[PDB]
């Protein structure tokens, strides 16, 4: 089937650049103008850029500030779009998304924009930060139902997985979205409820792995 | 660039239920509108275009209409795969091309009322120079919900983040946990550390606490 894949997201520091790509696939990638949109975590949608079948226009929104470049490569059905200048708030998903060119059931002759974007690529995911990696401390979060849980504070990148009592513990189990912090780091929390009646007799353990620093803890969590 | 007032931000719905979603542009777009849906995880994908166009393989329960500055997406009969994030985008002006702000589609279940729980900072966090006092709000429903932290009864603003779960499969429930973040030189400063939690649930706001 037709296809769009992005590729070259990753990890780059404020104030430096990054080149994505989205190849295409199955269609004459030269007849149709091509987008890019993107999505901040948690966001909604925002269109970024456009670039005409022939390269002969382009267009960027207001939040690129003029530090970004769209470009293509038909002959490798390649889009590309090259950041520069880039800050925290460019931390999103990128998107490459085709014009579908055309108000009939099917489109042969291909126009522009007016009619949506038809095919969408997975998405790359660009992440804007100047910390390095550091594995997270684990604190506990102490305890007819009772809630207890562990803290996961301060690591960098994304992401940490926490489960409980080697996986055996499943019922009851919340582990939140993580928060970035001023300082760049990211903290979550991870909670469980169990009855009261349990607290002194059954131990509860939260396993946390951390595989960008190699970190991995495991926290018994008892009444204080 | 023309703005697109996209209403509501967040509906829930039973299978079987009719839904309507409108969007507004801040000038007129003819009939230069498209609908996208997006579920969690996955990229958007176009279901109608030119207004009231239904995109190749989507079913006839869904629809759009409008032209000018007011437009429409209706869902029928909500079926269990319709569950997801809704979004218009008018394509009569660039730059910029804009979207709606997106609707959330849930799913519909009774209002339930979190379990509120907090939790101090722990001796072993305080050693390092930093506390963090946990608010969890457990298995509540609508998802909207405030948290207000109190310290000596002053109000705290700015220094705490929060982050919600997923609507639960099981019991479509959502849980939030909050956390307050202060130095440990301020922590023990104050006696009285308190979250006070506002939802549809609770006829008035309640108020976890304890004292350090």
């Amino acid at each position: 089937e037709v296809q769009l894949v992005e590729s070259g997201g990753g990890l780059v520091q404020p104030g430096g650049s990054l080149r994505l790509s989205c190849i295409g696939s199955e269609f004459t990638f030269s007849n149709y103008g091509m987008n890019w949109v993107r999505q901040a975590p948690g966001k909604g949608l925002e269109w970024i850029s456009y670039i005409t079948g022939a390269s002969a226009t382009v267009y960027y929104a207001a939040s690129v500030r003029g530090r970004f470049t769209i470009s293509r490569d038909n002959a490798r059905n390649s889009l590309f779009l090259e950041m520069n200048g880039l800050r925290a708030e460019d931390t999103a998903v990128y998107y490459c998304a085709r014009d579908r060119g055309c108000n009939s059931p099917t489109c042969f002759v291909i126009g522009y924009y007016y009619y949506g974007m038809d095919v969408w690529g997975q998405g790359t995911t660009v992440t804007v930060s100047s910390a390095s990696t550091k594995g997270p401390s684990v604190f506990p979060l102490a305890p007819g139902t009772a809630a207890l849980g562990c803290l996961v504070k301060d690591y960098f990148p994304e992401p940490v997985t926490v489960s409980w009592n080697s996986g055996a513990l499943t019922s009851g189990v919340h582990t939140f979205p993580a928060v970035l912090q001023s300082s760049g780091l990211y903290s979550l929390s991870s909670v469980v409820t169990v009855p009261s009646s349990s607290l002194g007799t059954q131990t509860y353990i939260c396993n946390v792995n951390h595989k960008p620093s190699n970190t991995k803890v495991d926290k018994k969590v008892e009444p204080k | 660039d023309i703005q697109m007032t996209q209403s509501p931000s967040s509906l829930s719905a039973s299978v079987g239920d009719r839904v309507t979603i409108t969007c507004r542009a801040s000038q007129t777009i003819s009939r230069y509108l498209n609908w996208y849906q997006q579920k969690a995880g996955k990229a958007p994908t176009l279901l109608i275009y030119d207004a009231s166009r239904l995109q190749s393989g989507v079913p006839s329960r869904f629809s759009g209409s409008g032209s000018g500055t007011e437009f429409t997406l209706t869902i029928s009969s909500l079926q269990r795969e319709d569950f997801a994030t809704y979004y218009c985008q008018q394509s009569d002006s660039i730059p910029a091309l804009t979207f709606g702000g997106g609707t959330r589609v849930d799913i519909k279940r009774t209002v339930a009322a979190p379990s509120v729980f907090i939790f101090p900072p722990s001796d072993e966090q305080l050693k390092s120079g930093t506390a963090s006092v946990v608010c969890l709000l457990n298995n509540f429903y609508p998802r909207e919900a405030v948290v207000q932290w109190k310290v000596d009864n002053a109000l705290q603003s700015g220094n705490s983040q929060e982050s919600v779960t997923e609507q639960d499969s099981k019991d479509s429930t959502y849980s939030l946990s909050s956390t307050l973040t202060l130095s440990k030189a301020d922590y023990e400063k104050h006696k009285v550390y308190a979250c006070e939690v506002t939802h549809q649930g609770l006829s008035s706001p309640v108020t976890k606490s304890f004292n350090r």
